[PDB]
């Protein structure tokens, strides 16, 4: 009995840690995916201001 | 009288020059017809549509057709009114293209008939109805979680192979055998394939009698691609102004709408919108829902299938038609690689008439209550997918043995549907769909294999099939 | 002379240029030869740009363009009270012409900072969430935010129901919405009796782009007049998100640059002209205020959207509506942990403000120990307080639509809450309890709620929880 | 009255060119600095494949056009506009490519609205339940690095899906006829190959193949003749046979 | 160039087993990174282990990075490489450190260089 006590708490710890690893992987990932696509966005108001002006 | 001639020619991109003072208006319609003089030219029968005054005696317009052949210094004819098609009852069981003119082979229109312009102001504030009706269709799914409004506007959203273009022959076949109205169809950017299918399986099932087509094929320019979507607007709009009937307009895609308005911004050079699109979308988009509305004569409701390009539902022409639909419905390829057809995600499609003085308070707690055991048994998989399903409470477990009938319960067999499977279709009143969830949800079908609620009618069939498999 | 007349040279688009117009103002209005009406806005060397301000397909090269003398303005008066009208002062609704004799500039300056004065009266908008979480003072700017089908125009109605006998006057405006909603809007309105102080501003969407830019300034310049002769004044705007992408439409026709995210450069400078204007004036100015509601769409909840990011940084306040919390049956949706106004609270009553405090805590922790109802346990920690006061107050803070309650009301059933007495009721019982509780009080309780009424203060504790328990008695649990 | 195959290599380069030409006819650009009549282009082109009515001599002609995008971004402009053309898509993946599963379709994002009419009735027979377990163990895929102790039919459905990722695998310029893809599958979706390891699939596909040249041609006359599956005892006694002298490492 | 009958079937089975660990190595990361090591299964932490010397022993040490790195460098035949990445992909040198395979010629300076080291 005090060895499944034990497990269920090993459990609890392990899947806390992993919750909290996946959310820094998500937070991280999210910033990049946002500072990633901003880029080609004012690439694209680039190309459009380069057009008009051209003409 | 005096008449045009061509000065520049840029593709679908026409410039026409006339004499001070009598310049045609804004959306005028334009004829050129030329009789080969030689052997070095061609004969051509090209429209215009005017889209800009340039100054100078000089008019912008973008073609109809192929531009091909055109010679500069052509004479060019003013008809001083907008692009006008045959209306009436004349018009029922014919195909018409982006002019009104006939392309079934079946004989031209008399030239005597009465033509409207496809340019209209939309009805004024003190002329709009607004009495809320519910429109019976005969899909599950649709009568009870997603209930359509008569006079309404309903847009249906997925990717690609989901079962839009299979939906709305459905709703035609349905609507037109169990009300008997008039229905048009207008394919915005419709496949060639795709509208002699249709034309085929309308013919044969018999609902053509009732029913006028308007195509305007892809191949066909951005102008007409964007102008049979108003061609077939203004040829639903006249049964109810003339004879208030109510009357039901299905458009193919409004995605490829906004495709061929953007394009011909891009022609006529102006500056892209957020993605590229045109900055005039907001606007066009309003000028063709707005007419679409319930007046004291009649009414128009409108079943629209929307594309989702990559999943996005933030882009712009997804994005933009939302505020103009009273319900929504979404289509998923994850519920239609299983089997369940219509696929209609039943948590995410919304309704405005989803309230309980509107469907009946039985309707709306029945409805409710799916939802609610539907999104519980969401969560639940994860845990049933890695740990056995006896980790659950006893309540959780019912509600998973529940949820499993409920959603192969939500599948139906359609008329149309026969080319496909060989199982003939069914027409479910709402009465009995609601009864037989009601039934479902209080428990008197538990035993049953949950087999059996796959593509199945009325809940007695459900039974019918599990005798029929050994029950 | 060629001074006060003109020729068109040049139409698309909803954009005209004409020869002549020597003495033509910048920002004024012009006539057409078919009675369309028109903006000089760019007095080029040789021509003027300008913007028509209706259909623009009846308008060819070579007709006359009309002088009229008139910077830009709109009809003002208490003729407006009852009647739904376009930006431009001209009714859609029929009834005859308004007949008004007072006109105000649509560009007005702002009230200048020694004009102003600290907001201290409170705004009952008949919501128990809004009157408890995020108070609302009139002269205050408060953004209503969220998603599709998420409540912001039953929200806005609600607020406009609710000043029936308040001394305050609403004024609407739809802009970019379906005509069918806008009739519907003011057929609700009616029926409930609040067209005999509000005034509807409505532009369709099937409106050329200018009319949708301009209604809003429309707006407020019509509630500027009764500001400036010592009202309140209430306005609502539906869609800044509409205004914006309207403006950005005429920008790309003007063939002026994109800026950030496509939008025009200047798309900040449009709003904050827009909200500036609503203030508390100062006793040298009158005591007249003007308040303001604008809505903000989002994307799936992003709130670090640009239109959203610029609108929070000028507004005072946000309230934000989730679309989780609306289909998981909570009505009102508003979430009061990202929800907040900061320039109310001060404007808020006492005896309001007394339970407030109690109510935030507790939906609070119930807000962040919802998870865990997987399992509960932990005995008080979880269970006993936090897990049932919580879903009790969620009960409570549910609302029916268009039917707004008295603040002393909300105080009542609020302090009932907050001091256990309603710990033994279940769950399901509790809008049964709080709606037959009302009666009881109108039957009852005229003493208390005169006291509330006129004291701006919570009654004798004794005597309150005395009639609580003298309530209680009679209830019956089903 | 022919049937042509015709197959179109680079539109995306036909694009570029086109997409130069316009910008030295100085013509306004679009998105991507792209013609506006680009999509018109690409529509006119692929329009005219079709099928002819038995009125106009029965002929057909298919195309297969060809669209290569950067980094897998399926939204760019030239990819949205032959997607919304055409009547399906076909997706390959470098991600499949280099894990060993080539040809590299992905079934979950490709698409046919042509299909079931396009195939006989013995592959419409045994395509319908590939298609579920396909389905199934793509959905409990995302299960898997969870261990080892999943429930007894999560394993079983990701058994069977492993070995229905193996026998989809094909070599290269290595044709398979229909009546022999039809057999195959039926034995793989019938649970005939439920007890062969998943590193054998192929060579048991191999030896299948070269045990119905010997035996078994009576299966193969009767799908190449009537379209249709034979008779359940025949194939199923024919795929014992083939079982018990087939080796198992 | 890399077809079975342009290389042979040794080459070309070697070089795509090659490819689809270090394929499988490079998908493994976001698990091991958000679930630790010890909770892969038997068969991931061997192809990890495989991986990472695999890796390692692609790397190799030029003549003209002599001026950089005073190791001489080596020139390695085609036989050899393939007979060297076939005993890795094998298990053979799986006791070896990771360390050891890189910036080396042949497989058996991987085995001087252990010895080196210390094994
Ligand atoms: N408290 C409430 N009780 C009951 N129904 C409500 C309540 N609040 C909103 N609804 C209903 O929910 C729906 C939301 O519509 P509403 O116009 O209020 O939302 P919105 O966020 O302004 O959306 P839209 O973008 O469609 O204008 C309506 O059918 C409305 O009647
Ligand atoms: N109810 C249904 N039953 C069987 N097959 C269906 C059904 N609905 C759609 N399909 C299949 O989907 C394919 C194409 O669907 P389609 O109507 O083109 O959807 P979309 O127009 O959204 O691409 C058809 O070939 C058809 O076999
Ligand atoms: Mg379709
Ligand atoms: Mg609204």
């Amino acid at each position: 009995l005090d060895a499944k006590a034990s497990e269920h708490a090993a459990r609890m710890t392990a899947m806390k840690n992993a919750t909290d690893n996946a959310n820094e992987l998500i937070r991280t990932l999210t910033l990049s995916y946002n500072r990633a696509r901003q880029a080609a966005i004012t690439q694209e108001i680039t190309e459009i201001v380069a057009g008009a002006n051209a003409l | 009288m005096t008449r045009g001639r061509v000065i520049q020619v840029m593709g679908p991109v026409v410039d026409v020059k006339f004499e001070n003072g009598h310049l045609p208006a804004i959306y005028n319609a334009l004829k050129i017809q030329h009789k080969a003089r030689n052997e070095n030219e061609v004969d051509i029968d090209l429209t215009l549509e005017v889209a800009l005054h340039l100054g100078d005696d000089t008019v912008r317009t973008i073609a109809m057709a192929s531009t091909d052949g055109l010679i500069r210094g052509m004479e060019v004819i003013d008809t001083g009114a907008p692009i006008s098609v045959p209306v009436g009852e004349v018009t029922l069981g014919r195909v018409f293209n982006v002019l009104g003119e006939p392309i079934d082979l079946e004989g031209d229109i008399p030239a005597d008939a009465r033509r409207d312009p496809i340019h209209r102001p939309a009805p004024k504030f003190e002329e709009l109805a607004t009495e809320v009706e519910i429109l019976e269709t005969g899909i599950k799914v649709v009568d009870l979680l997603a209930p359509y409004i008569k006079g309404g506007k309903i847009g249906l959203f997925g990717g690609a192979g989901v079962g839009k273009t299979v939906l709305i022959q459905e709703l035609i076949h349905n609507i037109a055998q169990e009300h008997g109205g008039i229905s048009v169809f207008a394919g915005v950017g419709e496949r060639t394939r795709e509208g002699n299918d249709l034309y085929h399986e309308m013919k044969d099932s018999g609902v053509i009698s009732k029913t006028a087509m308007v195509f305007g094929q892809m191949n066909e320019p951005p102008g007409a691609r964007m102008r049979v979507a108003l061609t077939g607007l203004t040829m639903a709009e006249y049964f109810r102004d003339e004879q208030g009937q109510d009357v039901l307009l299905f458009i193919d895609n409004i995605f490829r709408f906004t495709q061929a308005g953007s394009e011909v911004s891009a022609l006529l050079g102006r500056m892209p919108s957020a993605v590229g699109y045109q900055p005039t979308l907001a606007t066009e988009m309003g000028q063709l829902q707005e007419r679409i509305t319930s007046t004291a004569k009649g009414s128009i409701t409108s079943i629209q299938a929307i594309y989702v390009p990559a999943d996005d539902y933030t882009d712009p022409a997804p994005a933009t038609t939302f505020s103009h639909l009273d319900a929504t419905t979404n289509l998923e390829r994850k519920l239609a690689e299983m089997g369940i057809y219509p696929a209609v995600d039943p948590l995410a499609s919304t309704s405005r008439a989803l309230a309980p003085e509107i469907v009946g308070e039985e309707h709306y707690q029945v409805a409710r209550k799916v939802q609610q055991t539907l999104q519980r048994y969401k969560e639940l998989q994860d845990i049933i997918a890695i740990l056995g399903m006896d980790e659950l409470s006893d309540e959780d477990k019912l509600v998973v043995h529940r949820a499993r009938r409920i959603q192969f319960f939500l599948s139906q067999n359609f008329h149309v549907a026969e080319q496909f499977t060989g199982q003939p279709g069914s027409y479910v009143p709402v009465k009995e769909t609601v009864r037989g969830f009601k039934e479902i949800l209080e428990g008197k079908y538990d035993h049953l294999p949950e087999d059996a609620f796959r593509l199945v009618g009325r809940i007695e069939e459900v039974v019918e099939k599990a005798k029929a498999m050994g029950v | 002379q060629v001074s006060d007349v003109g020729t068109v040279i040049q139409v698309g688009d909803g954009i005209a240029r004409a020869h002549g117009l020597d003495n033509v103002m910048s920002g004024e209005l012009v006539e057409f030869a078919n009675g369309v009406m028109g903006m000089a806005l760019n007095l080029e060397e040789n021509n003027v740009g300008i913007v028509i301000l209706g259909p623009y397909t009846g308008i060819k090269e070579g007709d006359e363009v009309r002088r009229t003398g008139r910077i830009m303005e709109v009809p003002v008066g208490e003729a407006l009270i009852g009647r739904v009208v376009n930006p431009l002062g001209q009714p859609v609704d029929g009834l005859g012409p308004v007949e008004t004799t007072e006109t105000r500039p649509i560009e007005s300056p702002a009230p200048g900072v020694m004009d102003r004065r600290s907001v201290h009266e409170p705004l009952q908008t008949g919501i128990k969430a809004i009157d408890a979480l995020v108070p609302i003072g009139r002269g205050q700017r408060e953004l209503i935010i969220g998603d599709r089908q998420t409540g912001k125009t039953s929200v806005a109605i609600d607020t406009i129901i609710n000043q029936k006998d308040q001394n305050m006057i609403s004024i609407y405006v739809a802009i970019g919405q379906k005509e069918s909603t806008v009739r519907t809007v003011v057929e609700t309105l009616r029926k409930h009796g609040a067209l005999d102080y509000t005034i509807v501003v409505t532009a369709s969407a099937s409106q050329p782009a200018p009319l949708l830019f301009l209604a809003p300034y429309a707006g407020v310049a019509m509630g500027e007049y009764f500001m400036y002769k010592g009202k309140h004044v209430l306005v609502v705007y539906d869609d800044l998100s509409k205004q914006a992408a309207a403006y950005r439409e005429l920008s790309l026709l003007l063939r002026r640059p994109p800026g950030r995210e496509a939008y025009p450069g200047d798309i900040f400078y449009l709003h904050s002209r827009l909200l500036e204007r609503a203030a508390k004036l100062s006793d040298a100015k009158g005591g007249g205020s003007l308040t303001a509601l604008p809505f903000v769409e989002t994307q799936a909840g992003d709130i670090s959207a640009y239109i959203p990011t610029n609108v929070i940084s000028i507004t005072d306040g946000q309230i934000f509506l989730q679309s989780d919390l609306f289909f998981s049956g909570v009505r009102p949706a508003i979430n009061a942990g990202l929800s907040v106004s900061r320039v109310g609270g001060a404007a808020q009553i006492k005896a309001m403000k007394k339970v407030a405090g109690t109510l935030r805590l507790d939906l609070a922790a119930y807000r962040e120990l919802e998870a865990f109802a997987q399992f509960g346990s932990d005995l008080d920690k979880a269970t006993q307080a936090k897990l049932a006061r919580g879903a009790r107050t969620v009960e409570v803070l549910k609302q029916d639509l268009h039917q707004p309650i008295p603040v002393e009301k909300q105080v009542l059933i609020i302090y009932a809450l907050t001091r256990g007495f309603l710990d033994d009721i279940p769950v399901e019982d509790v809008r049964r309890f709080e709606k037959e509780f009302y009666l009881f009080l109108d039957q009852n309780g005229q003493h208390l709620l005169e006291h509330i009424r006129t004291t701006k203060d919570l009654p004798n504790e004794d005597d309150l929880n005395k009639a609580i328990e003298a309530f209680k008695k009679t209830f019956v649990v089903s």
